[PDB]
């Protein structure tokens, strides 16, 4: 597992970081920051040690630390760091994947 | 007889919410010079609401008068006893 | 896995695209835009890398890329890549496939 | 199994201490004793055997008895020693390690 | 299995026995009878002879006759021996074990 300010996930699951929510729209109008809601977008942090759910040996969790992934829009446990704000998923939750 | 009264700068006719807030004894008032005041349009409930305008004042040392629309049960709270068992000044 | 837009499916979901509904009949016909409701004609964009429910090694999804496929009325999961919509479902979700 | 004030957790169970709530703030703001609620800060006083949930051979707890722990906010049981409150987790419901 | 009373427990069932509530505290305060409520200190009376829910061969229960157990607060069913009570539960559902 890789820790991230002196912090490690237990098994499979996977604390990701959520971009910053949109305020000024690709003109020159601005949004209200009571409008925004919640974003789906989201870098992981840091990642657990392997799976418990799996017969016999543990596998991997499928992603990495510095990948940008797409959440679900209901799960997430809030967790907080350096009084900044991080959110643990499972590693069976994260919708996507984006890549370069 | 006939009496005439000047009431000057800004009276509006509220009273303090608790009386915990009392620091004069002979009249029965809330006494206070230098004060910082904090307005809030809308009711203050929470804590976290609350406590910045209490650390700010206290870093300043100066008492802190605070005129919303209401105060609700745990940030009254913070503040009684606050002023209770530290003498912060506010009201 | 096959990446679409640089985005890549996690496990055995597949992300596809809803066809366009229709605006006139056989005839002369034309409908009301609020009538067509939802269509269950999709094709195939992306497809993830395989199955997590498979135990011991994981199993390659069904379905490949440029297939068109017959969803079902009560799932999906909304997505939105270069601002047009797509769904991601399932591979053990999607009701049938058409062949040519 | 370790032990702790004779108390001996079965199968895979973890006693747990919560650490001690804040009363004063980061300046010298005090806190209603009813407003600190509770703490997911929690120290593993004692460790189970292992997990019976686990086909074949029992697998030992992932967590030792010394290590800081973050614990999810619904769960826990509530035991006593020596007139002291520890709290009985399951080794799969502790959501995070600190590390240092 | 070890009988008791001539009963004996089928499977991975445990027959405990409640300890005696306090009367007297500490001082010479007394309290009422209605009070005590349900107490969740026992010691083992007798033992099944094995687990049916283990694949394979059945497994022994984990504990043995005259050990100090700490039971759930929400199970347990009620059997009369003698005229006197005991409870029943699963080997599962004891909470803890108590050491000398």
């Amino acid at each position: 597992g890789q820790a991230f300010r002196k912090f490690l996930p237990l098994f499979d699951r996977v604390l990701v970081e959520r971009s910053a929510a949109e305020t000024v729209t690709k003109g020159g109008i601005m949004l209200p920051e009571k409008s925004q809601g919640k974003v789906l977008q989201a870098t992981v942090v840091a990642v657990g040690s392997g799976s418990k759910g799996k017969g016999g040996e543990i596998q991997p969790v499928s992603v990495k630390v510095g990948d940008k992934v797409l959440l679900p829009e209901y799960g997430g446990t809030k967790v907080v760091l350096d009084d900044k704000d991080y959110f643990l998923f499972r590693d069976g939750d994260i919708l996507g994947k984006y890549v370069d | 007889n006939d009496e005439l009264e000047i009431i000057e700068g800004m009276k509006f006719d509220r009273g303090y919410i608790s009386p915990y807030f009392i620091n004069t004894s002979k009249g029965q008032k809330c006494e206070f010079q230098d004060a910082y005041v904090l307005l809030s349009e809308k009711k203050i409930s929470s804590i976290q609401s609350i406590v910045p305008a209490l650390e700010i004042a206290n870093a300043h040392r100066k008492p802190l008068v605070i005129i919303a629309e209401d105060v609700d049960g745990e940030a009254l709270s913070t503040l009684v006893l606050n002023r209770l068992k530290v003498g912060l000044q506010v009201v």
